[PDB]
């Protein structure tokens, strides 16, 4: 193979796998470090990382920091990679972000041209930078926030998020993405939500997050 | 009004024009909760968006301005 431990999705992609499903990746091409993961090899030139999977309401997102930090579900289902995780892949080298939304038939995408997360010092601290797209720039708002759990707030939130609306996030005061909130919940605020694109009372039937080398576009 | 004219008044110096009046003010975007960040979009003829967010410092509620 061209990457015998391939570092991420893109360099699994450049082995010449093309197929989307679980690949094993190593962090930093370390044998020692494998982690399985879903690589989405399609859209928008494939090479993804899925680290966020909403389809059907059937995996438990209101969960704690440690579950956070961790990961939790099925991979081929609806998961959270996990916050190390994030923070390990991010480090590896520049990464961009790709959101995409689906709901009752229409879709729309956001790109961000930077994505990383600190480590757990920083309360896995987002930078998410350089918006294009159709779904809106909702994840600007969130630029530079700490990561929030029912069970651990931050010192300069208004009211616990996370508590408030049924999730888990890089929360400010308090959200325009809630891509981690309650499924099929449309009171305000508290689902599946990305303001630009449906507002606050619309919880989004399908969503996923994923992360590749933005040199990939090239 | 005091508030919608402080925040035109706001924008108009982040910009920098001399300020007359406001035209047309909307509030769109808050959370539902009491204290929630929101965005005024000001008609001033210019179109501001004005940032309204709040922050707990020392247990302290603190209210800020930012021109978007």
């Amino acid at each position: 193979l061209l990457y015998p431990f391939p570092k991420d999705c893109s360099q699994a992609m450049l082995n010449g796998d093309t197929t989307s499903g679980l690949y094993t990746i190593y962090l930093n091409g370390d044998k020692a470090q494998a982690l399985e993961v879903f690589c989405d090899m399609t859209s928008d030139g494939g090479g993804w990382i899925v680290f966020l999977r909403r389809k059907n309401g059937r995996e438990n997102f209101y969960q704690n920091w440690k579950a956070y930090a961790a990961g939790f579900g099925d991979r081929r289902e609806e998961f959270w990679l996990g916050l190390d995780n994030l923070n390990k892949i991010t480090a590896q080298g520049q990464y961009e972000l790709r959101v995409d939304l689906r709901d009752h038939g229409e879709t729309a995408f956001a790109v961000y041209d930077k994505f990383s997360v600190g480590d757990a010092k920083t309360r896995y601290k987002l930078k998410v930078e350089g918006y294009s797209g159709t779904a809106g720039d909702s994840m600007a708002y969130h630029n530079g926030r700490s990561f929030s759990t029912f069970d651990k707030d931050t010192d300069s939130a208004i009211t616990n998020c996370a508590l408030s609306y049924k999730g888990a996030f890089w929360y400010r005061n308090c959200h325009r993405v809630n891509l981690m909130g309650r499924y099929g919940d449309n009171n305000h605020s508290e689902g599946v939500n990305w303001f630009h694109w449906k507002g606050h009372e619309h919880s989004i039937q399908f969503a996923e997050m994923k992360l590749r080398p933005s040199n990939f576009r090239n | 009004s005091l508030e919608i004219e402080e925040l035109a008044r706001f924008a108009v110096d982040e910009h920098n024009l001399e300020f007359v009046r406001v035209v047309k003010a909307k509030e769109q975007g808050a959370n539902m909760h009491a204290y929630a960040d929101t965005m005024y979009y000001l008609t001033l003829l210019y179109e501001a968006k004005v940032w309204v967010k709040w922050e707990m410092s020392r247990r302290l509620m603190t209210n800020f301005k930012e021109l978007q």
